[PDB]
RNA sequence: GCUAAACCUAGCCCCAAACCCCACCUUACUACCAGACAACCUUAGCCAAACCAUUUACAUAAAGUAUAGGCGAUA
RNA sequence: GCUACCUAAGAACAGCUAAAAGAGCACACCCGUCUAUGUAGCAAAAUAGUGGGAAGAUUUAUAGGUAGAGGCGACAAACCUA
RNA sequence: CCUCCGCAUAAGCCUGCGUCAGAUACUGACAAUUAACAGCCCAAUAUCUACAAUCAACCAACAAGUCAUUAUUACCCUCACUGUCAACCCAACACAGGCAUGCUCAUAAGGAAAGGUUAAAAAAAGUAAAAGGAACUCGGCAAAUCUUACCCC
C-alpha cells in the first residue's frame, strides 16, 4: 500500500504535441509570443537557473553531493531523542553499569548539618510557591515558566552557601552550552550533541567516587540486551556528519570541567514531555557526552581505560519529579562489549512536592485543600544539595 | 519620484539613485498643539518616511531626528448636482522631528 | 482607555514626558576577583562558548549581551552574598514582568457622544527587566520624604500622543515581578538590557546621537517609577493613601558595553488631579552618564575594563535595608 | 469545489496524522454518502498492513516487540505500536496481545506446518490447516485487506496446490497463493459487537448524522432471502 | 455594499487592511518572525547638487529674446554629437565615434531604462 | 533650512509678489545637464515653497499672493522634464532604434480588446512566474459577440455625432 | 425577523463577486463584458 | 393673486455614402520569485395545428409552381 | 454574507444540587408555549409578560463547499437573499 | 430619576454633532487618526514528532484529543508599508428588531419615561377590593396561588 493519493501527488504534464514527434519539422510554439495560448504548441523550455547566488532564494545541493556525506551512517543522540528502550539502550550505548540510589561519598555531604541551609523546609516552599504560583500575572503559570525558574531557584538557594563553602565561587552556570562527543559500539558510529539546559560548570575536576577495585570488578558485569530491538532505535541516523568531539567551549576557557547538567523537560505537554525513563535515559546519554569530551580533550583521541575517571553529575526534572545521575567514564575503549565499563548512580522519580494548589480547592463553600504544595518531600531538596555540593 | 517604474534590484546591484525628484511636498501648520521640534508635511502618497529623511536632508540640509507618517483620509461625503460623490483627495501627513534640540 | 508607556522608548526626549507622566525630577549623579569573573563572563559570551549558529547582528543583543548580563547578576550576587547578608535570602528573576497602572492629569474628551466630558489619563507602564533582585526588607531611604529640590518637573504643552504614544484597553496590572503573596516584594536592584532598536550606532545613523542619554535615562525613571509603585501599591498605598515612608530602587540599564546606574525614590503616588493639586512632593530620579565596560573584545582579551564601572554594580549590589 | 484529499502524506509515520472529515461529499461537493457528517475530531494513525516488511537493508524473518496496544478511533479493531531492528509501527493488535510480547513475521513455508502463535505473520501455506488467520492479503505483497474488523477471524480450510482456501468472517470463500501472509489468531476487540450505543448523543459522536425521515414503502427485496453461499473468490 | 468606492487599505478585514498599501515602493523584505530587513540599495538616493554659486534663479527675466521651439531630435544630436569626428575621421569601428554595439555592460542602459527619471 | 519652504520674510504679507517669466523649453535647451539637474532643485525648491503659501493661504482663507508663480514655476519644470527627456529619447534612439523607454508589446486581452501590454521587472522567467502564467493574454471565441457589440456602439456613437454635426452646419447656413 | 440577510463582509464579497472570480469563469468574463458594453462603471464588485 | 402656466434647442430617429507617465487577471486598477491549467460537443421552448404526441417560416420572374406534410396545420 | 446540511480551525456556557449524567433548579445565551397589544405596526412577524432548553444531538463568530431537470433536508413537500 | 447598559477588540461603514462662516444631527471651508497595538513573514534537501486536555497531582475514563525537531548546506551588511476619526454596522428611516468576543456584574461609565394644560367616554398597562370562590368560559384563557390524583400519545 503506497501512502499518498494520487489526487494529491503532483499532476503529470499534458501528454506533449505530436509536432514534436515529427522529426524534420521545427515546432511553432508560443514561446515568442511569451504568454500561453491554447491554440499553438507548447513550449519545451530548457532548464533555468539563476546565474548568481540568492539567500532567501536558495536551494541546497542534493544530499549526496554534500562535503560531509558518508555512507557510515552515524547515529546522533540529540536533546529530542526518546529512546524506545530508555535506561537499558542508554546504558548499552554508553558501556555503562548501573548502581541504583546516589554514592554515600555524595549523600554524606549533607548528613552534617553544617552543610545544611537555615529553614531548608521553608526557604525550599517558597521557591516551589513562587515558581508554581507567584511567577507571573496569569493564575496558573504554565510548566514552560515555572519549570526553569524552578530550577533557577534552587540553583541559587544553593549557592546561597557560599559562605560556609568559599569553593562555590570557583563554579559557574553556563547556558546555552552545546557539546559533542563521538565513538563507537560494535562498529556503530554513535554521536552525542547535547544541548539544552544549564551547565554547571567548575573551575576544578570532580574526585572520582568508585575505586579501581570497584571498576575492575565492572568487567563481570554484563551489559543487559534487548532484542530485537536494536540499541539504535530512536536515535537520528545521519549520513551526512562531521565526525568531531567538541566541549563547547574554546581553549583556555575558565570553569572548563562540567559538574552538573541541569535537564529540564518543560513542554507544556504531556507528550511533548519526556517520559520518566527516557529523562533519565537522556542525563545518562548527555553525562557520558560531557565526559567523554572531556576525556578526549584531556587524554586525546585513543580508545584505552582512563587512569583519571572523568566524573559527571546531572539533574533531570520536569519541574516536579527529579531524577538524580553521578556518571564516571573510566574508560574511552567503547567499542568492545567486554572489559571494564563506566559506571552511573541513579536516583529516579525523587518528587520534590507531590502537587500544588494554585487555586483553593472548595467542596460546599468550604475549603478542602489550601493553596501551596502538598506532599513536599526535603529529602529531594537534600540530594539536590548534595550534588551541588559535592567537589566543595 | 513617482509615476516611475523603479528599476528591479537584485543582491549586489548598484545603488538606486535618483537625480531628479519628482516628489514636492507641502510644509503645513498644524491643526493641534505639537512640540517645538516637530514640523507637519504633506506629502504624496507614494513617499515613505526614509523617502522624506532624505528628501529633507539632501535638498534642505535639515537634520531629521524622527520621522512619522499617517495616511488622511479625504471626505467622499459631498455630492454635486448630479448626486455624484465629490472625493476630496487623500494625502498623506508627515510628522518629522529635528534633531540637535 | 489608557497610554501605554514604554520604558525602553524609540521616541525624541521621552525622558522629560515620563518625567511629566510621573512628577519625578531627574539629578545628574547619584545620591579584583569580580574583575575576573566579569571579564569571564564577557569573554563566555564573546569568544569561549562556541555556537552552533551563526550569530546575526540583529540578534546579537539577544543572543550575547543577555546570557552575558545573566551571568553577571548570578555570579554577583553569589560572590557579594557574604558581604551582603540580605542580598543571600533575596530572590533573583530573569525577565519577569513589572507592571504599573496609575492616573496622572485629566482631559477633556475631544469629539464624540462622550466630548466635553472630565476623562483621567491613565498610564499602564509593561517592563520586563532582563533582571531583578527583590527583597523582603526595604531599602533605606536615600533622601528624606519631602526633600525639596529646586528643579522643576518638565512639563508638557501638547497632548500625550504627539510624543509617540497610543491607547490601549486592557487588563490594569499591578505588579512588582511576583504575586502580593510573595514576602520578597520590595526591590533592590533591576538590570535592563536595550533592545536591538536602541543601538547606539542605529541612533548616530538616525541623527539621535543626543538621544542615547535620553534613552537610558527614560528606561530608569519607566522602569524604576513602575517597580517603586508597584512595591507602594503593594504594601498598601495608593493616590488618596500616599506613601508615609519613601519607596527606593536601583537600576543598572546597559546596551552590553554602555552601562548607566540610576536610583530612584518614590515620594508620591499621589498623581491624580484631585491628589495633586497641593501635593509638595515629587519623586527623584539619580542618574549617571553611561560609561563602557570595556572598549573592546580581540579573541581573548578584554581591552580597557572599566573597574569603576565594575565597582558601581559591586556597590549597587552591596546597597542593604537598614 | 477546492476539495483536496487530506490522504497527500507520503511517507509512513507513527504520529498520529491530523485528519479531514468528508462528511459525505465527494470531492465535487455534492453529498455521496448519506448519513456522515460531525462527530469527535481524529487523528489518524498509519497502519502497516504489509506484516512482512523487512527493514531497509535487511531481510527474511524477523521479529519485534510490542510496546502497547492502543484504542484506534479510525478502527473497530484496536492497534499495536510494534517495533522492531531500529524501527516502530502500527499494526492490527490480535485478541491476546499484551505488551512486551514478542511477534514473529516470517516469509518462509516449511515443509511441515509452523506452530501457529497467536499474533505472528506467517504464508498462509505454512499454516496448519483449521487455524484460525486474520489481516488476509487478495495476492503476495500486496498487504492484508480482509479480516481486519475487531473480533474477525477468517479459518484456514484447504492447501490444495499452491494455494490455500481462506474462509472469510461472512463464510465466503477464498483461494489466494499460498506465499501470500497472513496474521494468526483473531483480531482484537473481540467484544465490539457487543458495544451499546446507548443515546443519540453516542451516534453523533462516532459522526453518523440521522436517518432520512421520509418514510419508505419495502419493495421485493425486503423479505428474508436466504442463498446458496457464493462460489468461491479465486486470485489465482 | 459600496461599488464606486475607489479600493484603499482603509477598506477591509486587518488581512485586507495589512496587506493592501498605498503605492510606496518597497524598500526590503520579510524574514521569519515579521521581521523587516531593509536593503539599503533599494532606497532611492537624492543625488541632490551643490547650488552654490548657481546663477539661475527659478524664473527668468521678461526682457529676454524669444527664440523658435526646436525640439532635440535624433539627427539634431547626431549632427551635434557625432558628425564633426565623423567628418575629420573620414578626411584624415563606430565605438571610437561613439556608438556603443549593446546597452549590457552599462550602469545607465538607455533601453530597457533601469534608471529613475 | 526650513526657512527655505517659505518665502521672503520681507514679501511676507505682499498683496503682490513681482516674479519673472517661466523657463521656456528652449531656453533651457540651451544649459548643459548639470546645470537643468540645478535648476531641477532650484525650481523644486521654490515648487515647495509656492505650495507652502497655497496651503497656508487656504488655512487662512485669504488669496495667495500673486498665485501666477505656482504655475509659472510648474511650467518651468514641466519645460525642464521634456527637455531632459527629449534628450534622452535621442540618445536612446541613436544607440537601440528604441522610440519607447519601456518594454511592451501589443497584445489580445481575455476580452479581445489589443491593448499595449507594459512589460514588468521580475527576477524568473516568464514561463516559471506563476501569477503571469495566471494572467490570461488571448480571448476565446465567445468574445467576438462582444467586439462586434461594441464596435457596433462606436459606430452608432459617430454616425450620431457626424449626423448632428452635419445638421447643425446646415441650420447655421441658413441661419447666415 | 427578515430583511437582514446582508451580512457584510469584504473577504466574501470579492471571493463571490471579485474581478478574479468573473474571470475565472468564461461565464464570468462574459458577464465583465456585457457590464462593459452596458457602460457599467462597476464592472465588478 | 398664489400655485402655477406656457417656450426652442439640447439632442435623438430613419437612410445614403464610407469599412472600423504610473497601476491593473492576487481581494483588478496591487513595483519585485520554480509555472504546467487551459478553447471547440445538434439549441430549446413558447406558439400554430383551435388539445397534443410527427410537424410549425427565421433585386424581379419562374412561383407560392415542382415538391414536402398526423398529405394538415403549414413548409 | 439569509436559510438546509457539511468542511477547517476558533469561542461561550454564572451560581446552586448532584456527580464523570444527550442529570435537576437557574443567569448569560438559544428558542418561541400561552396570553395581551400591534395589524400601513417600533417591526414586510415586533413589544410586555409567561414559558422550553441552557455541558450538549448545545449555541455561536470567521472562511470555504453543495445551485435549480439541482442542492440540502432528525420529510415540515422544510429551506435555498423578505 | 433610569441604567437594559457601558468601555474596548473584531466585523461592518468610510469622515457621518471637531473649528470657522452661511443658512435655515444642513451647506461650504479648514483641520484631523503619528506605532510600540494589529496586519504584512519564514532558504533548501532529507529527517524527526505513540504517551491528550481537564490547577495534571491522585483517581476516572471515552467521544481518543490545537500546540515538539534534528543532519548538512546557504545567510546580515540595513526597523519599511498599511489600519488607527465618529454619535458608526445589517434592517428603505435618529427603526422598541439583528449584532461575535474581553472586562465592568452595577457601575467611576452611559442616559431622560413628562412640549404645556385638563383629568370626559372608549381603549392599553398596572394596583386595591366587601361577601362568595370557577358559579365565568369551549377550556381556570388571563390573573392569583404553589398546589392532589387518574388517563390517552
Ligand atoms: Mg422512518
Ligand atoms: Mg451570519
Ligand atoms: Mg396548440
Ligand atoms: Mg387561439
Ligand atoms: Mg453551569
Ligand atoms: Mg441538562
Ligand atoms: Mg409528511
Ligand atoms: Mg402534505
Ligand atoms: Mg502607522
Ligand atoms: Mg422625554
Ligand atoms: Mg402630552
Ligand atoms: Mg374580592
Ligand atoms: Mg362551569
Ligand atoms: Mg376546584
Ligand atoms: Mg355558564
Ligand atoms: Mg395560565
Amino acid at each position: 500500500y503506497e501512502w499518498g493519493v494520487r489526487s494529491t501527488r503532483k499532476s503529470e504534464p499534458p501528454p506533449l504535441d505530436r509536432v514534436y514527434e515529427i522529426p524534420g519539422l521545427e515546432p511553432i510554439t508560443f514561446a515568442g509570443k511569451m504568454h500561453f495560448v491554447p491554440w499553438l504548441a507548447r513550449p519545451i523550455f530548457p532548464p533555468w537557473d539563476r546565474g548568481y547566488k540568492d539567500p532567501r532564494f536558495y536551494r541546497s545541493p542534493p544530499l549526496h553531493e554534500h562535503p560531509l556525506y558518508k555512507d557510515q551512517a552515524c547515529y546522533i543522540f540529540h536533546h529530542r531523542c526518546r529512546l524506545l528502550e530508555g535506561v537499558k539502550q542508554a546504558l548499552w550505548l554508553t558501556k555503562t553499569k548501573l548502581i541504583e540510589g546516589l554514592p554515600e561519598k555524595v549523600l554524606s555531604l549533607v548528613d552534617d548539618p553544617r552543610n545544611h541551609i537555615e529553614n531548608q523546609d521553608e526557604c525550599v516552599l517558597n521557591v516551589i510557591s513562587h515558581a508554581r504560583l507567584w511567577q507571573t500575572t496569569e493564575e496558573i503559570p504554565k510548566r514552560e515558566t515555572y519549570c526553569p525558574v524552578i530550577v533557577d531557584n534552587l540553583i541559587q538557594l544553593c549557592k546561597s552557601q557560599i559562605l560556609k563553602h568559599p569553593s562555590l565561587a570557583r563554579r559557574i552556570c553556563v547556558q546555552n552550552s552545546t557539546f559533542s562527543a563521538t565513538w563507537n559500539r560494535e562498529s556503530l558510529l554513535l554521536q552525542v550533541r547535547g544541548s539544552g539546559g544549564a551547565r554547571l560548570s567548575t573551575k576544578d575536576p570532580l574526585p572520582t567516587i568508585a575505586s579501581r577495585e570497584e571498576i575492575e570488578a565492572t568487567k563481570n558485569h554484563v551489559l543487559e540486551t534487548f532484542y530485537p530491538i536494536s540499541p539504535i532505535i530512536d536515535l537520528h541516523e545521519c549520513n551526512i556528519y562531521d565526525v568531531k568531539n567538541d566541549t563547547g567551549f574554546q581553549e583556555g576557557y575558565p570553569y572548563p570541567y562540567p559538574h552538573t547538567l541541569y535537564l529540564l523537560d518543560k513542554a507544556n505537554l504531556r507528550p511533548h514531555r519526556l517520559q520518566p525513563d527516557q529523562l533519565r535515559a537522556k542525563m545518562i546519554l548527555f553525562a557520558f557526552g560531557s565526559a567523554l569530551a572531556q576525556a578526549r580533550l584531556l587524554y586525546g583521541n585513543d580508545a584505552k581505560v582512563l587512569e583519571q575517571p572523568v566524573v559527571v553529575q546531572s539533574v533531570g526534572t520536569d519541574g516536579r519529579v527529579f531524577h538524580f545521575l553521578v556518571f564516571q567514564l573510566n574508560t574511552t575503549d567503547l567499542d568492545c562489549n567486554e572489559g571494564v565499563k563506566n559506571l552511573a548512580w541513579v536516583d529516579s522519580d525523587q518528587l520534590l512536592y507531590q502537587h500544588f494548589w494554585c487555586l483553593p480547592v472548595i467542596k460546599k463553600r468550604v475549603v478542602v485543600e489550601p493553596v501551596g504544595p502538598v506532599g513536599f518531600k526535603p529529602e529531594t531538596f537534600r540530594k539536590f544539595l548534595a550534588l551541588y555540593l559535592h567537589g566543595a | 519620484a513617482r509615476n516611475v517604474v523603479y528599476p528591479l534590484y537584485r543582491l549586489g546591484g548598484p545603488q538606486l539613485r535618483v537625480f531628479r525628484t519628482n516628489f514636492f511636498i507641502q510644509l503645513v501648520r498644524p491643526g493641534v498643539a505639537q512640540p517645538e521640534d516637530t514640523v507637519q508635511f504633506r506629502i504624496p502618497m507614494e513617499m515613505t518616511r526614509v523617502d522624506l529623511r532624505n528628501y529633507l536632508e539632501g535638498i534642505y540640509n535639515v537634520p531629521v531626528a524622527a520621522v512619522r507618517t499617517r495616511v488622511q483620509h479625504g471626505s467622499n461625503k459631498r455630492r454635486d448636482h448630479r448626486n455624484v460623490r465629490i472625493k476630496k483627495p487623500d494625502y498623506k501627513v508627515a510628522y518629522v522631528q529635528l534633531a540637535h534640540g | 482607555m489608557k497610554y501605554m508607556v514604554y520604558p525602553q522608548t524609540f521616541a525624541l526626549n521621552a525622558d522629560r514626558w515620563y518625567q511629566y507622566f510621573t512628577k519625578t525630577v531627574f539629578l545628574s549623579g547619584l545620591p579584583a576577583a569580580l574583575r575576573a569573573v566579569a571579564c569571564d563572563c564577557l569573554l563566555q559570551e564573546h569568544f569561549y562558548l562556541r555556537r552552533r549558529r551563526r550569530v546575526h547582528r540583529y540578534e546579537e543583543s539577544e543572543v550575547i549581551s543577555l546570557p552575558f548580563l545573566d551571568q553577571l547578576v548570578s555570579t554577583l550576587v553569589g560572590l557579594l552574598s557574604p558581604h551582603n547578608p540580605a542580598l543571600a535570602a533575596a530572590a533573583l528573576d530573569y525577565r519577569c514582568p513589572v507592571h504599573f497602572y496609575w492616573v496622572r492629569g485629566e482631559e477633556i474628551i475631544p469629539r464624540g457622544h462622550r466630548r466635553g466630558r472630565i476623562d483621567d489619563l491613565r498610564y499602564q507602564i509593561d517592563d520586563k527587566p532582563n533582571n531583578q533582585i527583590r527583597i523582603s526588607k526595604q531599602l533605606a531611604e536615600f533622601v528624606p520624604l519631602d526633600y525639596s529640590v529646586p528643579i522643576e518637573i518638565p512639563t508638557i504643552k501638547c497632548k500625550p500622543d504627539k510624543l509617540p504614544l497610543f491607547k490601549r484597553q486592557y487588563e490594569n496590572h499591578i505588579f512588582v515581578g511576583s504575586k502580593t503573596a510573595d514576602p520578597c516584594c520590595y526591590g533592590h536592584t533591576q538590570f535592563h538590557l536595550l533592545p536591538d532598536k536602541l543601538r547606539r550606532e542605529r541612533l548616530l545613523r538616525q541623527n539621535c546621537a543626543d538621544q542615547i542619554e535620553v534613552v537610558f535615562r527614560a528606561n530608569a525613571i519607566a522602569s524604576l517609577f513602575a517597580w517603586t509603585g508597584a512595591q507602594a501599591m503593594y504594601q498598601g498605598f495608593w493616590s488618596e493613601a500616599d506613601v508615609t515612608r519613601p519607596f527606593v530602587s536601583q537600576a543598572v540599564i546597559t546596551d552590553g558595553k554602555y552601562f548607566s546606574f540610576f536610583c530612584y525614590q518614590l515620594n508620591t503616588l499621589a498623581l491624580t488631579t484631585q491628589a495633586d493639586q497641593n501635593n509638595p512632593r515629587k519623586n527623584i530620579c539619580w542618574g549617571t552618564q553611561s560609561k563602557p565596560l570595556y572598549e573592546t573584545i580581540e579573541d581573548n582579551d578584554v581591552k580597557g575594563f572599566n573597574d569603576d564601572v565594575l565597582l558601581q554594580i559591586v556597590h549597587f549590589l552591596l546597597n542593604r535595608p537598614k | 469545489a477546492n476539495f483536496v484529499s487530506w490522504k497527500s502524506r507520503t511517507k509512513y509515520t507513527i504520529t498520529p496524522v491530523k485528519m479531514r472529515k468528508s462528511g459525505g461529499r465527494d470531492h465535487t461537493g455534492r453529498i455521496r454518502v448519506h448519513g456522515i457528517g460531525g462527530g469527535h475530531k481524529q487523528r489518524y494513525r498509519m497502519i502497516d498492513f504489509l506484516r512482512f516488511r523487512p527493514e531497509e537493508t535487511k531481510s527474511g524473518p524477523f521479529e519485534e516487540k510490542v510496546i502497547q496496544v492502543r484504542y484506534d478511533p479510525c478502527r473497530s479493531a484496536d492497534i499495536a505500536l510494534v517495533a522492531g531492528g531500529s524501527r516502530k509501527r502500527w499494526i492490527i493488535a490480535t485478541e491476546n496481545m499484551q505488551a512486551g510480547d514478542t511477534i514473529l513475521n516470517s516469509n518462509h513455508i516449511g515443509r511441515m506446518a509452523v506452530a501457529a502463535r497467536e499474533g505472528d505473520a506467517h504464508p498462509l501455506g505454512a499454516l496448519p490447516v483449521g487455524t484460525l488467520i486474520n489481516n488476509v492479503e487478495s495476492e503476495p505483497g500486496r498487504g492484508a485487506q480482509y479480516i481486519r474488523a475487531a473480533g474477525t477471524c477468517g479459518v484456514l480450510l484447504r492447501k490444495v496446490n499452491g494455494t490455500a482456501i481462506i474462509q472469510l468472517p461472512s463464510k465466503r470463500q477464498m483461494q489466494v497463493l499460498e506465499t501470500c501472509v497472513a496474521t494468526v489468531g483473531r483480531v482484537s476487540n473481540v467484544d465490539h459487537n457487543k458495544r451499546v450505543i446507548g443515546k443519540a448523543g453516542r451516534n453523533r459522536w462516532l459522526g453518523k448524522r440521522p436517518n432520512s425521515g421520509r418514510w419508505h414503502r419495502k419493495g421485493g427485496w425486503a423479505g428474508r432471502k436466504i442463498r446458496p453461499l457464493p462460489p468461491m473468490k479465486s486470485y489465482v | 455594499a459600496d461599488r464606486m468606492s475607489k479600493w484603499t487599505s482603509k477598506r477591509g478585514p486587518r488581512s485586507f487592511r495589512g496587506r493592501k498599501g498605498r503605492g510606496a515602493k518597497g524598500i526590503g523584505f520579510l524574514t521569519s518572525g515579521w521581521r523587516f530587513v531593509q536593503i539599503k540599495e533599494m532606497v532611492p538616493e537624492f543625488v541632490v547638487p551643490d547650488l552654490t554659486g548657481f546663477k539661475l534663479k527659478p524664473y527668468v527675466s521678461y526682457l529676454a529674446p524669444e527664440s523658435e521651439e526646436t525640439p532635440l531630435t535624433a539627427a539634431q544630436l547626431f549632427s551635434e554629437a557625432v558628425a564633426p569626428a565623423i567628418e575629420k575621421d573620414f578626411k584624415d569601428n563606430l565605438e571610437k565615434y561613439g556608438f556603443e554595439p549593446t546597452q549590457e555592460g552599462k550602469l545607465f542602459q538607455l533601453y530597457p531604462r533601469n534608471f529613475l527619471r | 533650512g526650513l526657512e527655505e519652504f517659505f518665502d521672503d520674510p520681507k514679501n511676507w504679507g505682499q498683496e503682490k509678489v513681482k516674479s519673472g517669466a517661466a523657463w521656456t523649453c528652449q531656453q533651457l535647451r540651451n544649459k548643459s545637464n548639470e546645470d537643468l539637474h540645478k535648476l531641477w532643485y532650484v525650481l523644486l525648491k521654490e515648487r515647495n515653497m509656492l505650495l507652502t503659501l497655497e496651503q497656508e493661504a487656504k488655512r487662512q482663507r485669504l488669496p495667495m499672493p500673486s498665485p501666477e508663480r505656482l504655475d509659472k514655476v510648474v511650467d518651468s519644470m514641466d519645460a525642464l522634464d521634456k527637455v531632459v527627456q527629449e534628450r534622452e529619447d535621442a540618445l536612446r534612439l541613436l544607440q537601440t532604434g528604441q522610440e519607447r523607454a519601456r518594454p511592451g508589446a501589443w497584445r489580445r486581452d481575455i476580452f479581445g480588446r489589443i491593448i499595449w501590454h507594459k512589460f514588468k521587472q521580475w527576477v524568473i522567467p516568464w514561463h516559471l512566474n506563476k501569477r503571469y502564467n495566471r494572467k490570461r493574454f488571448f480571448a476565446l471565441p465567445y468574445v467576438d459577440h462582444f467586439l462586434r457589440l461594441e464596435r457596433e456602439k462606436r459606430a452608432r456613437i459617430k454616425a450620431r455625432k457626424e449626423n448632428l454635426e452635419r445638421k447643425k452646419a446646415k441650420i447655421l447656413l441658413k441661419k447666415f | 425577523a427578515r430583511g437582514n440577510e446582508y451580512q457584510p463582509s469584504n473577504i466574501k464579497r470579492k471571493n463571490k463577486h471579485g474581478w478574479v472570480r468573473r474571470l475565472s469563469t468564461p461565464a464570468g468574463v462574459q458577464v465583465i463584458l456585457r457590464r462593459m458594453l452596458k457602460g457599467r462603471k462597476s464592472l465588478s464588485h
